[PDB]
């Protein structure tokens, strides 16, 4: 009844989807074979007459290796074989390759399977698009798919949980290029874009979970926990229920401004667990801590516009009200003058399930704080100069030109990002 | 950043100039 | 399912290709008779990148051996893994090129090039999806350089979009084997700049230095140099063949390495190259691997990176590794050596991770660096070519093969222009 | 009481009849010996005093090989040995050879045996003529037999399940020639002509059944399933019974326009089965998908005029009505302005039986959507230039002329097909 | 220096556009 269609595009998308679907299977009791030994799974799973539950997900990639890893691994009997869509040639970190030449047929087939999935949903809260801003498969093909979805489905709420390049550390060279291109693409298509940075999540794992060698599996586990906390109100009942549609209405002040920072709390390992109270006020403070945010973006530089809190577990509305009153009275946290409330609290009675073999400990309370704040303009300022430094010499421009782009596309994308900077300044200032 | 903004403006002006020449 | 067509050219190319195919068969658990003997699913999962299946369990390499004299490929066939290659893929002439690029490109190469392209097209058409062609050969030789450049031009004409990879054994700085090495190299570089999408430079003296200093071997034959080259050849494409935490195909490496189309020359290195004495004493850690990668002695090109500036550098790591560790090491290296890295590129490192290390090694890492240091290698080649061309020594051998004198001047001009662009981007300041 | 006479002309006709009669034997429990260990078989089989059931079929071919394969195979004690009619010399892909010189004595004996069949039937719903448009045997002899049947029997419903040449892929050279000749012949004799294309059925096998090496056995099994779904209402009871005479009345608006596309659903292997629910709405959508269409002709180009649905298995009229309402509200599906209803739904309580050794899975629901639409003119447009391109040079014309043909016959056939094109354009236009 | 030079280029292009109008 509250079905949500999940899209996982690119290597990062599919790898975070592995953790996400492992988490959902553990949460709902679904074995990896597909079936479990009410009707809370309908948000993420559609059940057949045989009793087996199949996810309403679509794994899209122009590279076959990542999808074949899922086809061979534990969740080979869970997913739909045709839902796993694989390309032949990788986008090779080329937004042009993934958006103009290779991505056409793959995205057409993706729309076909997405249509088959959406025809099986009574209600449809929206789409959860998980891609990697900074890679040809993620950026180009994800942008094209989002454009097609906006064209055909229309007003369905698309939530893009994008992974943006980190400020200093990175793994690619043309990452600012295709990041700027994808940002220009998704400024006008996705309804709420959640920013994520590998550097920030690495720092989180290092200082909180005490992992000196963090990896993508740990990062994806944390992201999956965040998404599960976000969607918990759709699957499990609790006081102050929040909806996917309510996210935008309580969180998006203006259509252009829909990029959001995310912070989960508490992030504690099994060893140091049960050593502190972990009360509601403490976990709210931890969520609002600048370090706990999953983007390398100091919130102290900007001003919070809206903050949606998703509380999980033994949480009472008076506790959340007192905690938010303390947060408002805190002087480090600064809100915009035009949003006196700026807060959207939603509680749920389902504590976060812990993945066996993971580093997170079993906590009876959890907070996912997703905030629209003007501080996020800082990361756009960083990518805006990381891009322009190469674009001055037109480095790697011929690579993008070869697959059907023009200098005008880069110019338009960069101008759009500058306009986004200006808009962020305008909303932040009185 | 201001440099590359003004560079894109210059590129647009050059494209307009070429179109006018055509 | 992204196939690669291997080609070997010349005596050096054939030897390097034979060693490379021996190494790849060892990695994939392929015996010299072709049967799989690996006891590993991952070995056969992506074996089609290099091999095609025979009637039985036999696997035939997708390799094409090309030469103008039969002795080199007779030795190849007599080698331990000479029987894996299909006998139809051995294309040989009868009179070998006397170290004459003109002979290997115009006179004797014209007849053999039709058969070579026939075999190449037959191998390519069988491929489901083709990542590209990799050609192993040596600059400074007649049949090798000549036939390789001609075939590279033909394949570029036939398959423009497909990836092209070159392992060129550039003549060594100090000790030259043949006298006409500067002519052959100058003529071949002009072709490689225009045609080869990705080209990687190897020098025998750099190989000798690395095998005598790091490996500390006493009597290094050409087999050991071919072993190191084959290790690099395998490690560059292990991401296609094995699951990776952050995989990167050849096209991804080319896109992240090449800023501008002409600047596609790279120096490569393999880690960890450890001496037998200190194998137990060395610690297999990400910082240790990165430290060995960024050493100038580890480079397999004669040109030393400290003189130039790193335009780009891809690092393909193999093993169960921490992405945070790898990324932090790359960022720390860039921060520490920011003088040696280009200012107008914010990040000069393309990191790729594969989950399968080579057999015997817990960890490994291959390095592919596009740096302006290769400018000095091309400059030395120019300093020899111009000096000898001024007196036209050994020019009549090329002239009698139907080669115009103006071609030498054009090739020299192209190579000097490449040097000029490398210098321009080395001393290029941001803004 | 509901007898239907099956005729199989040419190699393709006999080879699809093999699959059809295997399917009928499996459905009705008839062992290949001839007898089973009521009266649902009366449509396809006539029972004898000894208990052996013989099919009311006639295998007609000028080549002995295809018929001898049946005479030697497992179904040697089932069919009537004289009903298997074998020629001496093949038609050699020559319509004139199969229509003027060799086919005469064969068609005389064919009418004799067909009269003997019709004399054994109390009622007679019609003839099911299965041939191959594009070969001398199928085209010439089949056209001659159709003409004789029209002359003698008169108003009996002749349903021709023709296999037309594919757009690009083909196996013969004079296939455009004899296809044009046979189309000119059958425009005026058959009552409902169903188009089938080997390329389209190959695509169905490759995508839906995941068969990378489809063959004629697979194609014939799909055709047999389609025909069984078509005849299911004659043999098994259910709500909304549909008849052979009802096909034309609800499907043929004008006598010239009776060529119709066929599509079966679902086409899923056992491995892919029970990954989706396979509801009525989903199977109807799959049936209306152009990819599942058994003819290489995109229906989006034209407009639907009539669509007859044969549902098999656990289908409820409420579900079929909801599905058809969704189809009507769909914008992509376009109907002619002069047919507001354009739908003929008919349900049956008998699920489709599965042939052991086949690739189709045991599905509790099935749909056969047979549609009259103006898009079908596209295939005639392809053959109309494939013909004239050869005809300008009069290539292979002497071969046809030698067996009693004239250039006037070719001119008349080409002009008739042009007139059919004009008729399709006129019906499509307002 | 480069900013002022390239701004002068922008001004020249704008003047050329105005003249062509
Ligand atoms: N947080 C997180 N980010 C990842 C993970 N895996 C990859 N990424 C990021 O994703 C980016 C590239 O993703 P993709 O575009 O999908 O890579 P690909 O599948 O080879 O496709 P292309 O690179 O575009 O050809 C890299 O820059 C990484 O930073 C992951 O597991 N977790
Ligand atoms: N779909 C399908 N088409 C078939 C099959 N067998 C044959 N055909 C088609 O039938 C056509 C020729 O049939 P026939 O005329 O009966 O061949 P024949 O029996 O040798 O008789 P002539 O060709 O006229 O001499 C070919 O073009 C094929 O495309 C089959 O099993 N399935
Ligand atoms: N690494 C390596 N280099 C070689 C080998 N054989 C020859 N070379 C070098 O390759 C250079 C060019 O020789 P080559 O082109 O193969 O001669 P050609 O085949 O007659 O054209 C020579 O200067 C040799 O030093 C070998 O087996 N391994």
């Amino acid at each position: 009844m509250r079905e949500v269609i999940s899209i996982h595009i690119g290597q990062a998308g599919i790898q975070v989807g592995n953790a996400c679907w492992e988490l959902y299977c553990l949460e709902h009791g679904i074995q990896p074979d597909g079936q479990m030994p009410d009707d809370a799974f309908n948000t993420f799973f559609s059940e057949t007459g045989a009793g087996k539950h199949v996810p309403r997900c679509i794994f899209l990639d122009l590279e076959p290796t990542v999808v074949d890893e899922v086809r061979t691994g534990t969740y080979r009997q869970l997913f739909h074989p045709e839902q796993l869509i694989s390309g032949k040639e990788d986008a090779a970190n080329n937004f042009a390759r993934g958006h103009y030449t290779i991505g056409k047929e793959i995205v057409d087939l993706a729309l076909d399977r997405i249509r088959k999935l959406a025809d099986n949903c009574t209600g449809l809260q929206g789409f959860l698009v998980f891609n990697a801003v900074g890679g040809g498969t993620g950026s180009g093909l994800g942008s094209l798919l989002l454009e097609r979805l906006s064209v055909d489905y229309g007003k369905k709420s698309k939530l893009g949980f994008t992974v943006y390049p980190s400020p200093q550390v990175s793994t690619a060279v043309v990452e600012p290029y295709n990041s700027v291109l994808s940002t220009h693409s998704l400024l006008e298509h996705t309804d709420v874009a959640v920013m994520l940075d590998n550097e920030a999540i690495y720092d989180i794992c290092r200082r909180s979970l005490d992992i000196e060698r963090p990896t993508y599996t740990n990062l994806n586990r944390l992201i999956a926990q965040v998404i599960s906390s976000l969607t918990a109100s759709l699957r499990f009942d609790g006081a102050l229920n929040v909806d996917i549609t309510e996210f935008q209405t309580n969180l998006v002040p203006y259509p252009r401004i829909h990029f959001m920072l995310s912070s989960y709390a508490p992030i504690i390992s099994a060893e140091k667990a049960y050593h502190e109270q972990l009360s509601v006020a403490e976990i709210t403070n931890a969520a609002f801590e600048p370090a706990s945010m999953m983007v390398k973006c100091d919130p102290r530089h900007g001003k919070y516009m809206a903050c949606c809190l998703m509380y999980r577990g033994d949480v009472v509305p008076k506790d959340v009200n007192a905690s938010v009153a303390t947060i408002k009275t805190k002087r480090t946290i600064q809100f915009v003058d035009w949003c006196p409330t700026g807060f959207k609290c939603g509680i749920n009675y389902q504590p976060p399930t812990v993945v066996p073999g993971g580093d997170l400990a079993k906590v009876q309370r959890a907070v996912c704080m997703i905030s629209n704040s003007t501080a996020i303009g800082e990361i756009f300022s960083r990518l805006d100069h990381k891009f322009d430094l190469m674009y001055a010499k037109r480095a790697f421009v011929h690579w993008y030109v070869g697959e059907g782009m023009e200098e005008g596309e880069f110019s338009e994308a960069r101008e759009d990002l500058a306009a986004l900077e200006k808009d962020f300044e305008e909303v932040g200032a009185e | 950043k201001e440099k590359m903004m003004m560079s894109l403006e210059r590129d647009k002006l050059a494209a307009r100039v070429d179109a006018l020449e055509q | 399912m992204r196939e690669i067509v291997h080609i070997q050219g010349g005596q050096c190319g054939n030897q390097i290709g034979a060693k490379f195919w021996e190494v790849v068969s060892d990695e994939h658990g392929i015996d010299p008779t072709g049967t799989y003997h690996g006891d590993s699913d991952l070995q056969l999962e992506r074996i089609n990148v290099y091999f095609n299946e025979a009637t039985g369990g036999r696997y035939v390499p997708r390799a094409i051996l090309m030469d103008l004299e039969p002795g080199t490929m007779d030795s190849v066939r007599s080698g331990p893994y000479g029987q894996i290659f299909r006998p139809d893929n051995f294309v040989f002439g009868q009179t070998g090129a006397g170290n004459n690029w003109a002979k290997g490109h115009y006179t004797e190469g014209a007849e053999l090039i039709d058969s070579v392209l026939d075999v190449v097209r037959k191998e390519a058409e069988s491929c489901d999806c083709l990542q590209g062609f990799q050609v192993c050969h040596s600059l400074g030789g007649g049949t090798g350089s000549g036939m390789g450049t001609l075939l590279i031009s033909k394949i570029r004409e036939e398959y423009p979009d497909r990836m092209m990879l070159t392992f060129s054994v550039v003549p060594s700085p100090k000790v030259s084997d043949t006298v006409v090495e500067p002519y052959n190299a100058t003529l071949s570089v002009h072709q490689l700049v225009e045609n080869a999408d990705e080209c990687m430079v190897l020098d025998n003296e750099a190989l000798y230095d690395i095998c005598f200093r790091t490996l500390k071997l006493t009597t290094p034959t050409f087999g050991d140099l071919n072993h190191l080259i084959s290790a690099v050849m395998s490690g560059i494409t292990c991401c296609l063949r094995f699951p990776g935490q952050l995989n990167a195909d050849l096209r991804k490496l080319a896109v992240n390495l090449i800023p501008f189309p002409r600047l596609h020359f790279f120096m490569v290195g393999f880690t960890p190259l450890t001496s037998r004495g200190s194998q137990q004493y060395r610690a297999l850690t990400v910082p240790e691997l990165t430290q060995q990668m960024w050493d100038a002695k580890n480079m397999m090109c004669a040109a030393d990176p400290r003189h130039g500036r790193y335009l780009t550098a891809s690092a393909l790591f193999r093993g169960r590794m921490s992405t945070k560790e790898v990324d932090e090491q790359m960022l720390n290296v860039q921060n520490k050596n920011s003088s040696y890295f280009v200012e107008w590129i914010p990040n000069n490192v393309k990191s790729s991770v594969c989950d399968i290390p080579p057999k015997g090694l817990k960890m490994s890492a291959t390095f592919i660096g596009n740096s302006t240091a290769i400018q000095e290698m091309f400059k030395r080649v120019s300093e020899q070519f111009t000096a000898m061309f001024r007196r036209k020594a050994f020019l009549h051998w090329y002239t009698g093969e139907g080669m115009d004198e103006m071609e030498f001047t054009e090739a020299e001009s192209n190579m000097n222009d490449l040097v000029s662009e490398y210098q321009q981007y080395q001393d290029a300041s941001a803004e």
